[PDB]
């Protein structure tokens, strides 16, 4: 699995440009992937969605009508074209695959993004924005959700997220208590319909970074401020 | 020939080997299996129509 | 000489015979005669899974009473979400006549097999997001007809080889070779303790394997046509066994007699599916005459007679939690029974 | 005159039953995937098409001449029995699709069958209705003046359909004899495909002249007790609709 | 419904429309399976445990399915042949030894139950040894089979353009063996269609398209109740 981007650069306000990604890994039919910005220094910020075969597009409330996203199967490539920008974007656009089936694993891998420096919904809050830890010891990032997240099939479509400094963030707990692959069992995570926790055991190395949490009821699709985690 | 002297002895020793094998009385195996089908006939959503509430294909 | 060597079994076998009628004291049916009626069952066909193209084969539920997998002829596999009516995976296969299909009790693997000798093993979740052969198995001289996974490396096939074979997946080799059936092996059954396994042939016979050492325990037979499909117990003492003859037959490990025969007079169809239900006294059988019927396992009756199916069954399952009843018919179709 | 209307009558009217037999039979027995195919779709569509017509024929019988209903029971009655003549084509273009040539049978091609049995229609009326509209009504009768400019509209693509069903029969009965070489094979032949075929509709141009004193009381006992026939030859005889009614039968009975 | 569900609602509906493409191909293609014995000639019609053959007369597609490593019991997996247009039976009928075991290779594929309603593409593959058999002195069908007094003498015949008059009224016997069999049982649900033919042939592929084309005409005229 591989996905590498390019578009990123400079612009002026106004510039229509556009984005693609090279997904040259794995199968780019069966996988509906997105787009999630992030600030230089700030949280991040969902932009779109496309499903496969092209069928459902989805959009934020400020990039609604003004990223058309495109979609190339065969050739491996997904696109995100930009009409006239604002200073408002000025964020990373990564790139995330994302599934959906029974048992799925929604935004399993990242790529590495591209900057572009330009020149109602279910508000989540993360509170202690800055927590202090130490190697061996266990913490407990929180995060809440203005709204009840148990709809009625019986999940609660929380996810967790994780990234380390200078690199893309990480799937760590999906659906509030499934651990993704490849990340270790002392990773775990629950709560009720409002409260959320997620306790990481036995803490390691190369676990200091920015810890996040995110909605997959509903569309909107929100995030929190980030929980970082440092020594 | 050689091969069906081995394939008779390979049978006679499985026919042996089951043979000597102890068994036990056809009334406590009924008993049993009764006793298994009567403390779980509880928890199967077929003998007893659940109500629509805990059942997930209504 | 030979023939001399040979007619020990006669012997072997009327002494066999012999302990076991004197192990027989009492039949079930006298024994659960005062036990209480099982109520009128009516089982209603709550969903219906159309999208096979072929006549479906083989059917199998996954360890969580939500995902089910089909196999037919026009070589797809096809993965269901019973609950929703949705499907999950449609895996074209190589070959286009697979009779067998197997779901591991992890959700990881799904495993078919057909004409093609071949037991072709799948990646249900991998890197590439795309399901994917693990590697085929071959080593078998015959068509498969039952494949029953033991764990996420072992699995343990029946083919028309007169043989059942055990499987190392990394290995790619058959770790055990079961040997002593005398015909077109044609369904197996593993035990809740994963230690066991029964299988039935065309010889009118049912063998119980241990799989860890290989070797046959004992052999079951009182059929008179062949054994089409075979379950055990919920609890793991017993397995019923379905025939082309119109009788189900249900037999103890621990005593290894005929407890009882599930056949009614106005039946002369063949039996292409067995399962139970989770209490031991429901005997599900699938049958010939386009009709699913359900028998009281405890008192050798009628109990169910649920239908709807054009075409013959041949595939039919109880989820693990008991929830529902699956039934796969030539028809092309799968029906949830509850 | 008089018994020319009496045949006419209870022609028309056991055949309205007849057809809701037909039509009820063949909704009922839609879940045995026997009866789910295009054969059962064109035999379905003509059965309504021609009930409904009938029904139209009987109960606008008695109507009064002028009276504005009338006027458009007839407008009306020219789609419903256009549209019954076009699905006798789709019988036929069926018909020709599998037995003359054999392959691609299977192939979907409801769009183009729909299109033709319901809607085709539409293109003769809008364009007979962007026209005329005066010879809809009647001096007599409340049909479409069968003395006008314009019963070429029923007697014009109708008379082709005919035609064509003609060729296609003989094309089918010519099979039938070989792969029967029994002539009483080729009989049922013609007697089978006489009411979806519209083959007894041929005997109409023939009564517009000539004796039509023995030959127009026989266009009315085979051609109004349509009804009968296609009820009685693709929904009480037909193998796979007797099958299918067994098992659902059996089905009921058993559940 | 929830955001995951309706995009797992979506998935499926991709692999409905999948598998209708398949279906278009599934129903325009017609399985055979290719039935006979050791020594009777599937390698030169031809030219694991299954071998597909794929090959295409005019515009319509076929599918044959001959048998490899499956032992010597056709039961149990011969019921998975039920929707297949025809059966290819090839038959050497040069050996003059194993035809009685044809015969009842023939009789058992004809009076099975669950092909009672698929007919049997006979070729009796090879008419050279034949005739460079009945030429000679050698083998002559009268010694295996004590039934040749009458001959079997074409009562209705199509030679080709020179034959033997021996080789023309031994090989119609082989034919009529074949055919009272065939026509003893079925009631008209399905009938063969005996073809002469050698080992190599181009003309072999189209005695396949015209009796699939007869069996599928014969297969629609009974849905009319007009056969
Ligand atoms: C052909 C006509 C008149 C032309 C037309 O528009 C269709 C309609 C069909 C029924 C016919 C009618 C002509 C008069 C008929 C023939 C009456 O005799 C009884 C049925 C009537």
């Amino acid at each position: 699995v591989q996905l590498v981007e390019s578009g990123g650069g400079l612009v002026q306000p106004g510039g229509s440009r556009k984005l693609s990604c090279s997904a040259s890994g794995f199968a780019f039919s069966s996988f509906g992937m997105h787009w999630v910005r992030q600030a230089p220094e700030k949280g991040l910020e969902w932009v779109a969605y496309i499903s496969s075969g092209s069928g459902t597009i989805y959009y934020a409330d400020t990039v609604k009508g003004r990223f058309t996203i495109s979609r190339d199967d065969p050739k491996n490539t997904l696109f995100l074209q930009m009409t006239s920008l604002r200073s408002e974007d000025t964020a990373m656009y990564y790139c995330v695959r994302s599934i959906y089936y029974y048992g799925s694993s929604p935004f399993d891998f990242w790529g590495q993004g591209t900057t572009l420096t330009v020149s109602s919904d279910i508000v989540m809050t993360q509170a202690t924005s800055s927590v202090p830890v130490t190697p061996g010891e266990s913490v407990s990032i929180s995060c809440r959700s203005s709204k009840s997240l148990l709809h009625s099939n019986g999940n609660t479509y929380l996810y967790w997220f994780l990234q380390r400094p200078g690199q893309s963030p990480q799937l760590l707990i999906y659906r509030m208590s499934n651990l993704a692959s490849g990340v270790p069992d002392r990773f775990s995570g629950s709560g009720s319909g409002t409260a959320f926790t997620l306790t990481i055991s036995r803490l390691e190395a190369e676990d200091v970074g920015v810890y996040y949490c995110m909605q997959h009821l509903e569309y909107p699709l929100t995030f929190g401020a980030g929980t970082k985690l440092e020594l | 020939n050689t091969a069906s002297i081995a394939q008779a002895r390979k049978l006679v020793e499985q026919l042996k080997m089951e043979a000597n094998i102890d068994r036990i009385k056809v009334s406590k195996a009924a008993a049993d299996l009764m006793a298994y089908c009567e403390a779980h006939a509880k928890e199967d959503p077929l003998l007893t129509p659940v109500p629509a509430s805990e059942n997930p294909f209504r | 000489e030979l023939d001399q060597l040979r007619q020990e079994a006669e012997q072997l076998k009327n002494q066999i015979r012999d302990a076991r009628k004197a192990c027989a004291d009492a039949t079930l049916s006298q024994i659960t005669n005062n036990i209480d009626p099982v109520g009128r069952i009516q089982m209603r066909t709550r969903r219906t899974l159309r999208g096979h193209l072929a006549k479906i084969y083989a059917m199998h539920w996954g360890t969580d009473s939500r995902l089910l997998v089909s196999a037919s002829q026009d070589g797809k596999l096809i993965i269901w979400d019973s609950y929703t009516t949705n499907k999950v995976h449609a895996i074209p296969l190589r070959s286009s006549w697979v009779m067998t299909c197997a779901y591991a009790p992890s959700g990881n693997y799904v495993a078919c097999g057909g004409l093609d000798n071949i037991c072709s093993i799948y990646n249900l979740k991998t890197r590439e997001g795309n399901v994917r052969v693990s590697r085929e198995l071959a080593g078998h001289t015959g068509y498969l007809s039952c494949c029953r996974f033991l764990d996420d490396n072992q699995i343990v096939t029946s083919s028309g080889d007169t043989t059942c074979a055990l499987w190392d997946i990394e290995t790619g080799q058959q770790t055990t070779t079961f040997t002593g059936h005398t015909g077109d092996v044609m369904s197996l059954s593993l035990a809740p303790d994963t230690r066991l396994f029964v299988s039935g042939a065309c010889d009118a016979s049912a063998k119980l394997w241990d799989v860890r050492e290989g070797m046959c325990r004992q052999t079951f037979t009182g059929h008179e046509s062949d054994i089409n499909a075979i379950c055990f117990f919920p609890n793991g003492n017993a397995f019923a066994t379905g025939s082309d003859d119109a009788t189900c037959r249900l037999f103890d490990l621990r005593a290894d007699q005929e407890l009882m025969t599930y056949s009614h007079d106005n039946i002369i169809c063949g039996i292409t599916s067995v399962s139970f239900s989770k209490s031991g006294r429901l005997l599900l059988a699938g049958y010939d005459d386009f009709n699913c019927n359900v028998w009281d396992a405890l008192k050798a009756d009628r109990a169910g007679v649920l239908a709807g199916h054009d075409n013959r069954v041949s595939c039919l399952g109880v989820t693990d939690d008991g929830m529902a009843v699956a039934t796969g018919s030539w028809d092309s179709f799968l029906k949830i029974w509850n | 005159q008089v018994a020319l209307s009496s045949i006419s009558y209870v022609g028309c009217s056991l055949s309205v039953l007849c057809l809701v037999a037909t039509l009820v039979t063949f909704a009922v027995l839609s879940s045995v995937s026997t009866i789910r195919n295009q054969r059962y779709h064109i035999h379905a569509n003509l059965s309504f098409a021609v009930l409904v017509a009938q029904v139209l024929l009987l109960i606008s019988f008695r109507l009064e001449p002028g009276t504005t209903p009338c006027q458009v029971m007839a407008v009306l009655l020219h789609y419903f029995f256009l549209s019954a003549f076009a699905w006798m084509l789709v019988e036929g273009l069926h018909l020709y699709s599998m037995v003359i040539k054999v392959f691609g049978s299977e192939d979907s091609k409801h769009r183009y069958y729909y299109g033709m049995g319901w809607g085709f229609p539409l293109l003769i009326c809008i364009i007979s209705l962007s026209f005329a509209m005066d010879s809809y009504g009647t001096s007599n009768n409340c049909w479409l003046s069968l003395a006008s400019g314009a019963i070429w509209a029923f007697v014009a693509p109708a008379l082709f359909v005919i035609v064509v069903n003609i060729g296609i029969l003989i094309a089918v009965t010519r099979v039938i004899s070989q792969i029967s070489a029994a002539f009483k094979l080729t009989a049922k032949a013609v007697a089978v495909l006489l009411p979806i075929l519209g083959t007894s509709w041929v005997f109409g141009v023939l009564a517009v002249n000539g004796c039509a004193v023995v030959f127009q009381y026989m266009f009315a006992t085979l051609n109004s007790l349509q009804g009968l026939f296609i009820f009685l030859f693709h929904c009480l005889l037909n193998s796979e609709v007797r099958a299918a009614f067994k098992h659902k039968t059996k089905v009921w009975s058993l559940t | 419904l929830s955001a995951e569900d309706k995009a797992a609602v979506e998935r499926s509906k991709m692999i409905e429309k999948q598998l209708q493409k398949d279906k278009q191909v599934y129903r325009a293609t017609h399985r055979l399976l290719l039935l006979g014995a050791d020594n009777s000639g599937k390698s030169t019609i031809v030219k694991s445990g299954i071998f597909e053959t794929k090959f295409q007369v005019d515009k319509v597609n076929f599918h044959m399915f001959d048998v490899g490593a499956q032992r010597d019991e056709r039961r149990k997996w011969i019921q998975c042949f039920n929707d297949v247009t025809a059966i290819i039976f090839v038959v050497d009928s040069s050996d003059y030894n194993r035809l009685q075991e044809a015969l009842n290779d023939f009789k058992s594929i004809w009076n099975n139950r669950w092909l009672r309603t698929i007919s049997v593409i006979l070729f009796l593959n090879k008419q050279d040894l034949l005739a460079e058999k009945v030429l000679a002195g050698k083998s002559k069908i009268e010694d295996y089979f004590p039934e040749f007094a009458r001959y079997t003498t074409p009562e209705d015949a199509t030679p080709e353009p020179g034959e033997d008059p021996r080789v023309t009224r031994a090989k119609y016997f082989i034919r009529d063996e074949f055919l009272r069999i065939s026509t003893a049982s079925g009631d008209g649900r399905h009938y063969c269609y005996p073809h002469f033919t050698c080992s190599v042939d181009t003309e072999n592929a189209r005695r396949i398209f015209n009796d699939c084309r007869d069996i599928i005409q014969r297969m629609h005229l009974r849905q009319y109740e007009l056969l």
